[PDB]
DNA sequence: CGATATCAGAATCCCGGTGCCGAGGCCGCTCAATTGGTCGTAGACAGCTCTAGCACCGCTTAAACGCACGTACGCGCTGTCCCCCGCGTTTTAACCGCCAAGGGGATTACTCCCTAGTCTCCAGGCA
DNA sequence: TGCCTGGAGACTAGGGAGTAATCCCCTTGGCGGTTAAAACGCGGGGGACAGCGCGTACGTGCGTTTAAGCGGTGCTAGAGCTGTCTACGACCAATTGAGCGGCCTCGGCACCGGGATTCTGATATCGAT
C-alpha cells in the first residue's frame, strides 16, 4: 500500500514529498509535512470541483468546462479572495450589470 | 361581427364588413426558410436571473418576470428554457396572447382598429404577422403588384434581408392606421432567436377608442399617396419628394 | 505599426464584456496605448526568460512566468 | 508530470457522473501547482524566519492559516490534521 | 405607397444586449491574426528574429483581454461615479492611477 | 424537445486519461 | 480677522506634508491594536517597535488611500471627499 | 471599544497629509471601518507568526512579515 | 589574503552574500560569480539611493541623511519609484503634492 | 549574540558618494531593510530562474537575468554593467 | 454707483545662542571568511531526431469600414440651502517623567529521535 | 505484450529539535503633573446638489469592402534530449583579520528667541453712468 492510502487521500503524497525535498523549500523535510500538504491540496481541489460541478448542473450540463470553474471561483467570496489575482483561460466574467445602466 | 369561418362570404374585395373574401392568416409565414439562424447558438442561454416562485401563484403570487425581468427590458422574450417554465409572463408572442380589438370604418382613408375595453399603457396588442420576403422577391412583388391595382401596400422593412409583406395574408393588425398622435407603437421583439414586430400601447386607451400608431413610412413607388387623419399636426404626404430605395 | 489592428469594434467588445454601456470616441487610442504598455511589459519579460533559456521560440511558459512576475497569474497554459 | 489523474479521481467523489474537459483539467493542474508553490514557499519562509531547518506539519499548518481565508482555512486545517492523524497510525 | 419601418431600437438597448452577449460567452474577442501581428511587432524591439509558440500568443491574448476587461470594469465604475454613463479617457487614467499603475 | 448546437461542445473535448 | 474657507486647509496640507511625524495619537492607536489583537490570541504582549511598525504601516496605508480618494472626489468634479470616494478607491484598489 | 480613539482631528490630519482640501462628516466612521479592517488583516497574520514561534510577545518582525506578506513591505524595522 | 570583495573591487561583502545565497536555500549550488555579481548590484543600488539622498540632504541643508531624504530620493526618481512603489518608509512622510483644482 | 548588519558597507558606499555627509540610525535601518529586501528579491528570482531552466546552480548569469527582470528602465542597464564590471575584475 | 487697487496683522522664515544625545570613531576579540587542497557531478558541449512553427495560397464570409441621422447624453450655468470650515472657549487625557515587578525571550548543556542517504523489493502503468 | 521507474521497507549516522534552568531585557502596569489636543458651539462661505436647456457625438442601422480563419501543402529552424567528460563548486581543516559589540567623545541638530518678509483679506482713486 502507498502513503496515500495511509493518509486516506487520493493525492500523491510520494510526489508532494519528493517535490518538497527537491524544490529547495528547506534543507530537510518532515514526514508529516507532505501528508498535511497533500490533504490540503486535495481538499481545495474537492471544494473547487464541488462548486464547478454545481455550476455545471445549474446550467443543466454534465461536463465541467473552464467557464464552470470561473463561475464557481467568482461566486464564492473566499475562493474569490484567494484567486482574485488569477486569470482563468476561457473563464470570462459574471454579468454584474450595474443598476444605473438598466432603464 | 368578425365571424371567422372557412366559407368565404359576399364582399367587393375590400375585407371591410366580412374579413373572409380573401384569405387570412394567424401567424407569420416564411418563403425562403433559412438554416442559418441565431436561435441554436446565441439566445440559447440569455435568460433573466429572476428567482422562480415555487409555491406562490394564483393567490398572493406575483407574476414571474415582471418589469424586473432583464429580457423584458431588452425587448427579448424568454426562451423555452426560462427558469419560470410556463409561469413566465414574458412569453406573450409565443402564447398567442392578444388584446380585445374590433375592426371598424372611421374615415374615407380606410378601415381601422378600436379597443373593445379599458387598456393600460405598455400593454401588448398584436403581432404584425405576414409573409417574410427575401432580397429577390420583394423587388419583384413591388413592381408586379402596382399594375395589379392594389389600393394598400403592407411592406415593412424588418432587416437588411427580411421584409414582411401582409398583402396576401395578414392577421388583425394589418388594419392599424397611421396617427401623428398615436396611442400605440411598433416595437422590435426577438422571440426564440426570431425577430418579430409587436404593437404596444403608449397611453391609456378608453373602452371603444380607435387604436393607431406612428407609421414610420417611406414612399418607394413612382406614385404619391396622402393621409387624411388630420388630428393636430398631420404631415399628410409620405416622405416628401424623396427617392430612397 | 500593427497596433491599429486592435479595431474599434474589438475594443468596444472588450468594453462590453466589461459591462460598458456607452463609449467616448477618444477611448480607442487610450486603450491602444494601455494595451501596448501592458504587452510591452509582458513581452519584455517573456523575452528575458527566453534569452535566459538561450531559446528563440517564446514558450507559453515564458509568457506564464512573465505574467506571474507581473503579479497576474494565468491558469490554463502551465 | 501532472496532478491530472488525481484531480479526475477526486472529481468522482463530489460528482460521480460529471466529466471535465481537457482545458478545465489544465486549469485544475495549474491551480494545484500554484497553491502548492504558495504553501511550500510560505512554509519555506516560516522555517527560515524561525531559523529552523525543516518544513514540519506545523509549518504547513501555519502557511495554510496564513494563505487561506477564515472558513476555508479551518476546513483545510481539519483535513490536514485528520490526514496526519491517520497516516501516523 | 411604400415600405415602413418598426421604430429604431431605443439607444442603449443594443448596448445592454451586447453586454449580455459578450459577458455570457467565453471566447477571445480581439481578432487573433491582428493581435498575433501586434505581439510579434512589439517583440521585435527586444530581440531580433524571434519566433513564438502558438500557445504563447493564446496565453498573451487571454492575459491582455483579462487585463482590459478588469480595466474597463473599474473604468465603468469611474464613469458611474461623477454621475454619468459614458466611458472617457479621464476614467481609464483614473482607474489606472487609483489601481497604482 | 429543443437543444443547442453541438459545435459548442466540439471545441472542448473531455479529459482522456490515456 | 478670519481666514477664508479652505485657506487654513491648504495651510494644514502644507504643514502635514512637510513634516514626518505620526498623526495618530500613540496611546489610542496602541490600545486599538491591543483590543483588535485580543481576538486572535488572548493577552498578547507587544514589543514597543511592533506597535510603532503597525502605526507606520496603518498611516502610510490611510495616507495613500486618501491620496487616491482625493483623485476620486476630484474626478467627480467635487472638492469634498465622501464615503462614496473611499468605497470607489477601495473597489478599484481591490478590497 | 477603542476605535473611537482614532479621533476626528487625527483622521483629518491623515486626510490633510493625503492632500484632501475638504472632508465630509461621514468620512470619519468610514475611515474607522477601513482602518479596523486593515489592522485586523495585519494583526491576524502577525499573531499567526507569533503563535508559530509559540511566543507570547508580538515582535516588530512579526508585524513586518505580516506586512511583507500582504505586499505592504515596510522599511525601518528589519 | 585579499578578500573576495577586494579582488572584485567592491565595498559590499561578497563573502556574506555567498553565505546567504548558500544558506537561504535559493538553490542546491551557488556559483563563484553569483555572489560577486549580486554584491555589485546591491552596491550599485545603494550608491544610487545614497547619491539622491545626499543631494536631498543638501537641498534641506542637513549634514545627515534621515528617513525623509530616503523618501524624497525614492519618490522623486521615476526608476527607484517604480522599483519601490509598494514600499512604506518609516518616519518618511510623503512628497508635497497639492492637486491643481484644490488651490485658488 | 552577533547580529548581521549592512551598516559598515552602507557607510563605506556613503563615504564614497558623499564623503562629507552622514546617516542617522533610522536611515541606516531603512538602508538595511532595502538591501535585505532587494537581496531576497534578486535571489528569489534567480532561484525561480534556476528552477525553470532545471538547473541546480545559481550562476552569475542567473543573477544577471534576475536583475534584468526585477529592475526597471535604465537602472537595469547600470546594474548589469556594475555586475559585469565586478565579475570581470574577480575573474582576473 | 463701477474696476482695479492700498494697508493690517497672523503666519511664516531667518540668524543666532544653547545643550543635549547619538553619530562616529575607537578598541578587542570572537567567529566566520579565506586559503589550499581534494573530490564527485552539473552542465557545457557535440551531435542527432522531428515537431512544431513559419511561409504562401485561395476561398469564403462574417467583420470591419464608411456614412446616414436622430435624439440622449454630457455639459455649462443658475440657484439654494446646508454643512463644512475657521475660530474661541472648555474639557480631559495623551504624554512625560521615574519607577518596579516579573514575565518570557534568548541562552546554555545534554538528550534523543527524527530525517537523509543508502540499498533492495516490487507494482502501477507507457505505447 | 514487458519491464522499468518510481515509490515504499529497513536500516543507518549524526545533527536538528526539544527540555529543563537560568539570566535579565524590556514590557506592563502604576501614579501624578503638565499642557497640548480633542471636544464642543457657533456663524455664515463656499460647495454639493438639483434642475434645466443645449449642441453634438454617440448608438443603431444600413450597404459595401476587406482580410480574418479554414484548411491545406511544404520547408526546416531549432526544441528537445540524449551521451562525454571536465571545469566547477561542495566540503573540510587549518588559519587570521573583518566587523559586531560595548565603549566614550563632541558637533549636528532641535529648539527658543526676536525680528523681516509673506501672504492673505480687507479698504480706496480714477472711472462711469
Amino acid at each position: 500500500k502507498t502513503r496515500s492510502s495511509r493518509a486516506g487521500l487520493q493525492f500523491p503524497v510520494g510526489r508532494v514529498h519528493r517535490l518538497l525535498r527537491k524544490g529547495n523549500y528547506s534543507e530537510r523535510v518532515g514526514a508529516g509535512a507532505p501528508v498535511y500538504l497533500a490533504a490540503v491540496l486535495e481538499y481545495l481541489t474537492a471544494e473547487i470541483l464541488e462548486l464547478a460541478g454545481n455550476a455545471a448542473r445549474d446550467n443543466k450540463k454534465t461536463r465541467i468546462i473552464p467557464r464552470h470553474l470561473q463561475l464557481a471561483i467568482r461566486n464564492d467570496e473566499e475562493l474569490n479572495k484567494l484567486l482574485g489575482r488569477v486569470t482563468i483561460a476561457q473563464g470570462g466574467v459574471l454579468p454584474n450589470i450595474q443598476a444605473v445602466l438598466l432603464p | 361581427d368578425d365571424f371567422r369561418d372557412p366559407q368565404r362570404w359576399k364582399e367587393c374585395a375590400k375585407q371591410g364588413k366580412m374579413p373572409c373574401y380573401f384569405d387570412l392568416i394567424e401567424e407569420n409565414v416564411y418563403l425562403t426558410e433559412r438554416k442559418k439562424n441565431k436561435s441554436h447558438r446565441d439566445i440559447k442561454r440569455m435568460q433573466c436571473e429572476c428567482t422562480p416562485l415555487s409555491k406562490d401563484e394564483r393567490a398572493q403570487g406575483e407574476i414571474a418576470c415582471g418589469e424586473d425581468c432583464l429580457n423584458r427590458l431588452l425587448m427579448i422574450e424568454c426562451s423555452s428554457r426560462c427558469p419560470n417554465g410556463d409561469y413566465c409572463s414574458n412569453r406573450r408572442f409565443q402564447r398567442k396572447q392578444h388584446a380585445d380589438v374590433e375592426v371598424i370604418l372611421t374615415e374615407k382613408k380606410g378601415w381601422g382598429l378600436r379597443a373593445a375595453k379599458d387598456l393600460p399603457s405598455n400593454t401588448f396588442v398584436l403581432e404584425y404577422c405576414g409573409e417574410v420576403l427575401d432580397h429577390k422577391e420583394f423587388k419583384a412583388r413591388v413592381k408586379e403588384y402596382a399594375r395589379n391595382k392594389n389600393i394598400h401596400y403592407y411592406f415593412m422593412a424588418l432587416k437588411n434581408d427580411e421584409i414582411i409583406d401582409a398583402t396576401q395574408k395578414g392577421n388583425c393588425s394589418r388594419f392599424m392606421n397611421h396617427s401623428c398622435e398615436p396611442n400605440c407603437e411598433t416595437q422590435k421583439w426577438t422571440v426564440n432567436g426570431q425577430l418579430r414586430v409587436g404593437f404596444f400601447t403608449t397611453k391609456l386607451v378608453p373602452s371603444g377608442s380607435e387604436l393607431t400608431f406612428d407609421y414610420q413610412f417611406q414612399r418607394y413607388g413612382k406614385e404619391a399617396q396622402k393621409c387624411f387623419c388630420g388630428s393636430a399636426n398631420c404631415r399628410g404626404y409620405l416622405g416628401g419628394e424623396n427617392r430612397v430605395s | 505599426d500593427n497596433i491599429q489592428g486592435i479595431t474599434k469594434p474589438a475594443i468596444r467588445r472588450l468594453a462590453r464584456r466589461g459591462g460598458v454601456k456607452r463609449i467616448s470616441g477618444l477611448i480607442y487610442e487610450e486603450t491602444r496605448g494601455v494595451l501596448k504598455v501592458f504587452l510591452e511589459n509582458v513581452i519584455r519579460d517573456a523575452v528575458t526568460y527566453t534569452e535566459h533559456a538561450k531559446r528563440k521560440t517564446v514558450t507559453a511558459m515564458d509568457v506564464v512566468y512573465a505574467l506571474k512576475r507581473q503579479g497576474r497569474t494565468l491558469y490554463g497554459f502551465g | 508530470e501532472s496532478y491530472s489523474v488525481y484531480v479526475y479521481k477526486v472529481l468522482k467523489q463530489v460528482h460521480p457522473d460529471t466529466g471535465i474537459s481537457s482545458k478545465a483539467m489544465g486549469i485544475m493542474n495549474s491551480f494545484v501547482n500554484d497553491i502548492f508553490e504558495r504553501i511550500a514557499g510560505e512554509a519555506s519562509r516560516l522555517a527560515h524566519y524561525n531559523k529552523r531547518s525543516t518544513i514540519t506539519s506545523r509549518e504547513i499548518q501555519t502557511a495554510v492559516r496564513l494563505l487561506l481565508p477564515g472558513e476555508l482555512a479551518k476546513h483545510a486545517v481539519s483535513e490536514g490534521t485528520k490526514a496526519v492523524t491517520k497516516y501516523t497510525s | 405607397g411604400g415600405v415602413m419601418k418598426p421604430h429604431r431600437y431605443r439607444p442603449g438597448t443594443v448596448a445592454l444586449r451586447e453586454i449580455r452577449r459578450y459577458q455570457k460567452s467565453t471566447e477571445l474577442l480581439i481578432r487573433k491574426l491582428p493581435f498575433q501581428r501586434l505581439v510579434r511587432e512589439i517583440a521585435q524591439d527586444f530581440k531580433t528574429d524571434l519566433r513564438f509558440q502558438s500557445s504563447a500568443v493564446m496565453a498573451l491574448q487571454e492575459a491582455s483581454e483579462a487585463y482590459l476587461v478588469g480595466l474597463f470594469e473599474d473604468t465603468n465604475l469611474a464613469a458611474i461615479h461623477a454621475k454619468r454613463v459614458t466611458i472617457m479617457p479621464k476614467d481609464i487614467q483614473l482607474a489606472r492611477r487609483i489601481r497604482g499603475e | 424537445a429543443e437543444e443547442g448546437d453541438s459545435e459548442s461542445e466540439i471545441e472542448d473535448e473531455t479529459f482522456n486519461p490515456s
